[PDB]
RNA sequence: GUUACAGACUUAAGCAGUGGAGCAUGUUAUUUAAUUCGAUAAUCCACGACUAACCUUACCAUAUUUUGAAUAUUAUAAUAAUUAUAAUUAUUAUAUUACAGGCGUUACAUUGUUGUCUUUAGUUCGUGCUGCAAAGUUUUAGAUUAAGUUCAUAAACGAACAAAACUCCAUAUAUAUAAUUUUAAUUAUAUAUAAUUUUAUAUUAUUUAAUAUAAAGAAAGGAAUUAAGACAAAUCAUAAUGAUCCUUAUAAUAUGGGUAAUAGACGUGCUAUAAUAAAAUGAUAAUAAAAUUAUAUAAAAUAUAUUUAAUUAUAUUUAAUUAA
């Protein structure tokens, strides 16, 4: 199918022509395939790679291995920024996630995604304060295990107490954590 | 919603018999029914009649012993399991022989491989399973 | 719809080989590494760097593979009774070159080089032929 | 006993500008600095 | 002056006081290896005469422990260690393992065949 | 879609009859086999054959 | 039908010291030298600026590319607006000090030591947590006391809480659905020809194809582990780890693609690496983990 | 141009963009060597509207640089951000392993689709010696990236005939060869491993054949046909060669029983 | 000295052995200048050690060294030098100090990595719920698996390290490669598919599983992976490091010695005690895989031991090969 110059040089690069002239001399007019099997040489896609594409392609002026340059006239000063960010729009957003005291501010969080109750109460107009928070133990087999139980009540100094219980085997802040949730799902109006 | 076998330019089956290591290559054809195993006789080969035995034994589930002559040729192993990748060979040609009687030939078993073959050193037995000495007190 | 110019599609395209007219070899490209990847892949741009070299080249005949292994103990001290063993593949690949001239099988050698993979070593031995005394 | 290596240290014979930190010395001197002030360090060399 | 008789570089990597003596020797005998050459084929070839030999054998016992390579042990080269010593890594038992199974001697990793 | 020449069927159903053949005997094989020791099954087979001889 | 050279990756990738050589013997020496190179190159990664402070630039282990033709060690770097413009700062000089100071620079000693050509290439990060090994060497280095106590429930949490807790059987969905969507398209064409590589597979091009086929992009689940003397009070080991997310690839439970072991030991996918440091209380490990889907 | 930068001066009248890195090829290429220049300062002070940064600022990173850009900061830490949630777009530092060898796998296609056809051109018909009336074939060893000892072995196979010996000269030869010349193959061959270049030992097998054939064609001394030719070498040689010289039967051999060619 | 299951070499078989002899070993006890040090139920005992003449080596005797193996400081003088003996820098050379070192002790201060229960199927996590609470549930009435495997039921719903699976060897076929002189095409690989087998009938059971039968296929194994925890298991002698102890000696070197000593005791092997077993001999060389060979293998012959010859063991000379 080799092509006339003319057409040729309507749809290629320009100085990379004479590498087309020597292409349609030497190849024949082989239409069988015969594939080495597996070759995995030539790339998934295709689309001729004469235009270098960012992070698919190697950066065009860095050091590499096959930077096919020279230790000398390279052209990567500065280093600060990635030298290939991510192509097409940028993100790799895994399709179906949104770009992403304090303890108490995810307790409310969590309990407004759930219960409903509102997180602004929770994280400004509630005050959980400890009451018991000892060290529990189970005798499993694999080794006398200990947990954080932990009572911490919070309510607002206004009419409304909830008491919470709460336990981790990991951290006693862990379990008042989650006590701190226990309560704040459990609040009650006092008369 | 939602390749056959065949005879060669001189008619005979070839097939490869793989069994312990061997790949015993065996040509067998129409004529009457002489043996030749790695170019010389079989009694001279095979000394043991039992793998004589069972080299026949695809020929003998089938009554076609003394109908085709065979040119066995083995490579590897030793001479039981040499005979018996033999034997499969037979059973791999034979694959181009008798079509519909073929069902017997894959049931007898003349054509299943044999994985039976030599396990490896476990990194700590003195061979593969064989524990060496436990002490206790 | 633009085509894809002989190079472009030649890559995509299994490696284009020649005829041996007088069967006369001239040198070997025992191609080796401990990963299969690169070997074959190297291989194949040799394969096609020749046919534009017109040099025809062998297929990548793929020698024996070497199972190089060591076992040791699996532990700091004591506690043999356990160990593990460990081992080093080496892949070999051949692309003997045919009928060709004692110069241009240089360039092969030379830009087979320039442009080498990862872990792909090459040895050369070149058969020459002259009279019987000079 | 290939001898072709640059000591960790070695640097700044020809990298000037760059103040380096070899992190296993500062340790060690760290260590010794400790050592003199809890009375743990080192009796001094006979000179002989 | 010099701890060793002869001044010698310092084994570039991990260095111990044994490998700094196993070094010492290589330097020395990999230098004094062609005159024990020399001196051993003198001594052993009976087409000579016997005195002409006998100095010789005589000054091979004279020559320094470090003029011998049956001194030089096989030592890991990251550890120091001469016992259980790969030559194919110049390691050891543990530290090929360890550098095998970290990854660090490329092609190296785990006989799971 | 070949078919099965009536020489071929002949003999299917010729053989179709006679069962697989014995390739073994099970007293001599058990008796052989509780004879032979290190994997010397000749020697084994050969003692048992030669006895019944005689 | 095929792992695509992208997925998979290199058995090369596996050996950090990537070189091979007919004189056996004389490769030992090679990668002996990589080995202590690597030492060296990193005690390079510390930084001054006038007893102010010590900007450790995290680097990942030397992946020495060595082949013939050149020498290609690699490795990726890490560290902390209208200022670092108009003037290069410490990591930039380092870049210098690497290839781009012509003579006076180390690529160029370098060559003194393996006989080729010495290209040092770097490669920058933004996510201390995106490498096993520099996420280990962070923990190891700059954290210390905000653990050499407890986790500190915030440092803990920040820890546990960085990836949004990605659905790898989702992702793995999509990604199969990929794959068979941009095969599907390419039978397609291939029948629309069976009945040129323009038709061959139009459609797919640097675009529905070269990304959406990698593999190995979202760290699933995390695990970090601090074990060794880390209790100011407790003489004993103090292991404290932090398992987060998954570690297992289910696109391999239900596709073509089928797990690969590096150095046919630990997965492809599964990323490990622990920086050993000394603490005051005594040394200890942190072995961090990445499933990285 | 490239040397520009060793000219701070000549970057006057240049776009922002251009002294742009060109400051940086000086600061990227006079580790220690470099010469702070006015001409220099005022380029930045050019390159100051765009990029919104104050002409003193630019010239603080002249010369404090980064003490410089602490005091605009003005002593300002960076809240400690490296742990950062993910975000997407991060590439894995696997995943960038990927893309080198896609990129590099593009530099390949590009090499196939460039070097391959474009640097190379029409073959050259090779002259192609005649073995009969040229033999004495060499072999050399090479290895690329390696200094493997065995490059410097040189490797002679010709065959005795070949060299073109008559009768009592060809057997004689044989005679002088020995174990060299394989009686089997009819091949003489033989190697050099004793000097540091390949060159040296090419030579020396070119002296040592040429020896070889003045000795044995010259039986003045001893013709050596009494001698029979020792084969022994050859004899454990084939002991070790594993081949099959048994072939299946010519009688055997039965065309009829063979099916015949089926037209489709 | 508990009702019932199941698993594996756990036991019962079966085969080969140990305990009995001699030797080789590793060890205890003991001796000695020293017999370095470590492991000592199962998990110590041909174990750290893949090789102890010297070296290795750590130990003993005898002599000998003191900024020593570094790093950083203070000074004087020889060596390459960009220019042109006119500035200069490093190499160092002599020294000084904090120290450099320790196989010294603490694995009951640690890292790291292993051993055993362990191919064992368990152990957890978030939320939810029951009990005041420890805890329980998840982790299942009932079946089922090899498996917390799987179904149904169920205050649980999901998830995790494990299980399984992918993986490696191996097997069947198929494609590509090898100009069939690197020849083994009966092969070697790279790839692809394949099975954790399926289909059908008949008894049983209760909507559909098991047992037999056939029929389709080549259909069959091994390895790796040994979870959490516990044993304060083993390692401070692979390395590394805290703490603590010495710096003219617990640090370094040379020569010789020792690790090889032996009343007794143990464990593991080897070789044994002769005929359902041992030795010569078998050149058209009956028949293999895996592995090695630029810190080299070393073929044919050639000489001797020896009279023929062969075999066996050495010596002479190195052919070829740096590896299908």
């Amino acid at each position: 199918q080799h092509y006339d110059e003319s057409l040729l040089s309507r749809y290629y690069p320009e100085s990379l022509l004479k590498s087309i002239k020597l292409a349609q001399q030497t190849i024949p007019e082989d239409t069988k395939f015969r594939v080495s099997r597996n070759v995995e040489f030539a790339p998934p896609y295709l689309d001729d790679f004469t235009k270098i594409h960012p992070f698919w392609d190697y950066k065009p002026g860095m050091p590499h291995l096959h930077a096919q340059e020279e230790n000398n006239n390279f052209s990567i000063f500065r280093w600060d920024q990635v030298q290939q960010p991510l192509p097409g729009e940028g993100n790799i957003l895994p399709p179906g996630v949104s770009l992403p005291k304090s303890k108490s501010a995810d307790v409310a969080a969590g309990l407004h995604k759930q219960t409903g109750v509102d997180p602004d109460y929770i994280t400004r107009k509630l005050t959980m304060k400890p009451l018991v928070m000892k060290r529990v133990s189970n005798q499993t087999g694999k080794g006398k295990i200990a947990s954080f139980y932990a009572l911490v009540v919070v309510g607002d100094k206004n009419g409304m107490v909830g008491l919470g219980e709460g336990k981790s085997r990991e951290e006693m802040s862990k379990a008042i954590f989650k006590a701190h949730w226990d309560a704040v799902r459990n609040l009650k109006e006092i008369p | 919603y939602k390749k056959i076998k065949t005879l060669d330019e001189f008619g005979r089956s070839i097939a490869v018999g793989k069994r312990k290591s061997s790949t015993a290559k065996v040509f067998v054809v129409r004529g009457t029914g002489e043996i030749l195993v790695n170019g010389r006789q079989l009694n001279d080969y095979f000394l043991k009649m039992k793998d004589r035995e069972s080299i026949m034994y695809p020929l003998q589930v089938i009554e076609s012993v003394g109908k085709y002559n065979i040119f066995a040729t083995t490579s590897g192993g030793g001479p039981t399991g040499q005979a018996e990748s033999i034997m499969h060979a037979i059973a791999k040609a034979l694959v181009v022989f008798n079509p519909l009687l073929k069902s017997r030939l894959h049931k007898a078993g003349v054509l299943t491989r044999d994985y039976r073959h030599v396990e490896r050193k476990k990194p700590g037995k003195k061979k593969a399973r064989k524990m060496p000495t436990w002490v206790k007190r | 719809t633009r085509p894809y110019p002989v190079n472009v599609e030649a890559v995509y395209y299994a490696p284009l080989k020649l005829p041996i007219k007088y069967g006369d070899l001239v040198a070997d490209i025992q191609l080796r590494s401990y990963d299969n990847e690169n070997l074959d892949f190297y291989s194949d741009f040799i394969l096609r760097t020749g046919y534009y070299l017109g040099i025809p080249l062998t297929g990548p005949k793929p020698l024996p593979t070497r199972r190089e292994r060591w076992t040791v103990i699996k532990s700091p001290f004591v506690h043999a009774k356990s160990k593990e063993n460990f081992e080093r593949h080496t892949h070999k690949r051949l692309i003997r070159a045919w009928d060709t001239n004692p110069e241009v099988l240089q360039m092969l050698i030379a830009y087979i080089t320039k442009h080498s993979m990862a872990g792909v070593g090459m040895k050369c031995n070149f058969f020459q032929r002259s009279e019987i005394s000079l | 006993g290939n001898p072709d290596i640059l000591k960790f240290r070695h640097l700044k014979t020809l990298y000037p500008d760059i103040e380096f930190v070899d992190l296993e010395e500062q340790y060690r001197l760290s260590m010794v600095e400790a050592k003199k002030r809890r009375g743990k360090g080192a009796p001094k060399k006979m000179k002989k | 002056n010099f701890r060793f008789p002869i001044k010698t570089k310092l084994p570039p990597g991990f260095i111990n006081a044994r490998i700094l003596r196993d070094n010492f020797k290589r330097q020395q005998f990999k230098e004094n290896e062609i005159l024990v050459k020399s001196l051993k084929f003198i001594a052993r070839n009976m087409n000579l005469p016997t005195k002409l030999r006998l100095e010789a054998q005589l000054k091979l016992n004279a020559l320094p422990n470090y003029m011998r390579s049956t001194q030089i042990k096989n030592r890991c080269v990251d550890s120091g260690h001469a016992r259980f010593v790969l030559s194919d890594f110049r390691l050891c038992r543990y530290q090929f393992r360890e550098n095998a199974l970290k990854g660090n001697l490329p092609g190296v990793k785990k006989g799971i065949w | 879609k070949i078919k099965p020449t009536a020489e071929q069927l002949a003999q299917w159903e010729a053989l179709k009859s006679v069962p697989i053949p014995p390739r073994k005997n099970a007293t001599l094989d058990h008796i052989t086999n509780m004879i032979m020791r290190h994997g010397k099954k000749e020697k084994a087979q050969t003692i048992l054959s030669r006895a019944l001889y005689l | 039908n095929i792992n695509n050279k992208l997925q998979h990756l290199n058995n090369m990738n596996n050996w950090n010291t990537q070189i091979y050589n007919y004189n056996k013997n004389m490769e030992i020496m090679n990668t002996m030298n990589d080995k202590l190179i690597n030492k060296l190159l990193y005690k390079m990664m510390t930084l001054k600026l006038n007893n102010m402070n010590i900007n450790k630039i995290i680097m990942s282990k030397t992946i020495n590319q060595h082949s013939l033709n050149k020498l290609n060690i690699k490795f990726y770097y890490y560290n902390n607006n209208n200022n670092n413009n108009y003037y290069m700062n410490m990591m930039n000089k380092l870049m210098n000090i690497m290839n781009n100071n012509m003579n006076n620079n180390l690529c160029n000693i370098l060559s003194y030591y393996y006989k080729k050509k010495v290209t040092i290439e770097p490669i920058k990060l933004s996510y201390i947590y995106l490498n096993s090994d520099i996420f280990s060497k962070y923990i190891s280095l700059n954290d210390m006391d905000k653990y050499n106590n407890g986790i500190l429930t915030n440092y803990q949490r920040m820890l546990n809480n960085i990836m949004p807790k990605l659905n790898d059987h989702n992702i793995s969905m999509n990604y199969i659905n990929n794959i068979n969507n941009i095969n599907n398209n390419k039978y397609n064409n291939m029948i629309n020809l069976l009945n040129n590589i323009n038709n061959i597979y139009n459609n797919m091009t640097i675009d529905n194809i070269p990304m959406d086929i990698l593999m190995y992009k979202y760290l699933v689940g995390w695990s970090i582990k601090f074990k060794g003397r880390l209790s100011n009070n407790n003489g004993r080991t103090s292991t404290t780890n932090l398992l987060n997310g998954t570690f297992n690839n289910k696109k391999y439970l239900w596709s073509n693609i089928n797990n690969n072991y590096k150095l046919n030991y630990i997965p492809s996918n599964h990323n490990l690496y622990n920086n050993s440091n000394i603490n005051k209380n005594g040394k200890y490990n942190i072995k961090v983990k990445l499933n990285f889907i | 141009s490239a040397d520009l930068y060793m000219h701070p001066e000549k970057w006057k009248g240049l776009p922002p963009q251009r002294i742009l890195e060109l400051y940086w090829e000086r600061m990227a290429r006079l580790g220690s060597e470099y010469k702070p220049n006015k001409d220099e300062l005022n380029a930045l002070l050019t390159t100051s509207e765009y990029s919104n940064v104050p002409v003193n600022d630019i010239k603080k990173l002249y010369h404090r640089g980064e003490q410089g850009a602490i005091d605009i900061k003005g002593g300002n830490v960076n809240r400690d951000n490296s742990l950062r949630p993910f975000m997407f777009d991060e590439l894995p530092s696997q995943a960038q392993e990927l893309v080198a060898q896609h990129r590099e796998q593009r530099f390949y296609n590009r090499l196939a689709a460039y070097e391959l056809p474009l640097l190379a051109q029409y073959r050259q018909e090779y002259k192609r010696p005649s073995p009969e009336s040229h033999p004495v074939t060499y072999r050399y060893t090479s290895y690329v990236g390696e200094e493997h000892p065995n490059s410097r072995k040189v490797v002679l196979s010709v065959k005795t005939k070949e060299l073109g010996l008559e009768e009592k000269s060809l057997h004689k030869f044989r005679i002088l060869a020995r174990s060299r010349y394989d009686h089997t193959t009819d091949i003489f061959k033989m190697s050099s491993d004793k000097f540091e270049h390949a060159s040296q030992n090419a030579r020396y097998l070119h002296d040592i054949l040429q020896r070889l054939l003045a000795e044995s064609k010259d039986l003045t001394e001893d013709d050596f046909s009494d001698v029979p030719l020792d084969t022994r070498h050859t004899i454990a040689k084939s002991l070790r060669k594993k081949k099959r010289d048994y072939e299946f039967p010519e009688h055997w051999k039965r065309p009829e029983d063979a099916p015949k060619k089926k037209f489709d």
